[PDB]
């Protein structure tokens, strides 16, 4: 049976100040998979991060330049005021099934200095 | 609050590891837990979640009961018991807590399909080589059943 897949731009560049959105599209995914999607942040030779959960929930301690946004067919991560420590990958994640998760390629976000 | 892996390393094709996660600084016990991966310049793969319990315990597809999770709650651990590795099977692995679920199921029990969860909490990661020191040609991979 067909398994939630999540799809990511491979790259994104941006400037200093700018603002960026990051997609996770779907296929065999459903408004419930956007509503669970959460973001990770990881810096170079870092752990991941966790950024957003629920769709759009940002965490406390989480720059409130990160903001989500999700309908019933994506989900998207926004940075706005890009400074150079925003460069990393960035990955989505939700459901795959009922009880098995899965992330999205990941997108590789450069602050072009 | 920390996760901090142990028990990776070098390893041969077709053999074992077990990895271990120490927790500490939340209630463990209540928690689920998740292994994550990253084979090296590529992506984070998610491999296996345990509820509170160990009455819940589940696999990505590649995993093919290769893979067992397992958690010592009053020891704070979290275990991945690893056979028949392959080079497919190298990577940085991850010890990560759900935080998220915690607020909502604060027994960490009930498998509710779909529910609202976040990894809050990583570890470093530990590093596993499935390697014979040969070039990539000299890996294995699956046999492809299953």
């Amino acid at each position: 049976a067909s398994q939630s897949v999540l799809t990511q731009p491979v790259s994104v560049s941006g400037s200093p100040g700018q603002s960026i959105t990051i997609s996770c599209t779907g296929t065999s995914s459903n408004a419930d998979t956007y509503n669970l999607v959460s973001w990770y942040q990881q810096r170079p030779g870092k752990a991941p991060k966790l950024m957003i959960y629920e769709g759009t929930k940002r965490p406390s301690g989480v720059s409130n330049r990160f903001s989500a946004s999700k309908s019933a067919t994506a989900a998207s991560l926004t940075i706005s005021g890009l400074q150079p420590e925003d460069e990393a990958d960035y990955y989505c994640c939700s459901y795959a099934t009922s009880r098995t998760l899965v992330f999205g390629g990941g997108t590789k976000l450069t602050v072009v200095a | 609050v920390q996760l901090v892996e142990s028990g990776g390393g070098l390893v041969r094709p077709g053999g074992s590891l077990r990895l271990s996660c120490a927790a500490s600084g939340f209630s463990y016990s209540n928690h689920w837990m998740h292994w994550v991966r990253q084979a090296p310049g590529k992506g984070l793969v998610w491999v296996s979640r345990i509820n509170s319990d160990g009455s819940t315990r589940n696999y990505a597809d590649f995993v093919k009961g290769r893979f067992t999770i397992s958690r010592d709650n009053a020891e704070n651990t979290l275990y991945l018991e690893m056979n028949s590795l392959t080079a497919d099977d190298t990577a940085v692995y991850y010890c990560v807590r759900d935080g998220v679920r915690f607020y909502y199921d604060s027994t960490g029990y009930y498998p509710d399909s779909f529910f609202k969860y976040g990894m809050d909490v990583w570890g470093q990661g530990t590093t596993v080589t499935v390697s014979s020191g040969t070039g990539g040609s000299g890996g294995g991979g699956s046999g492809g059943g299953g």
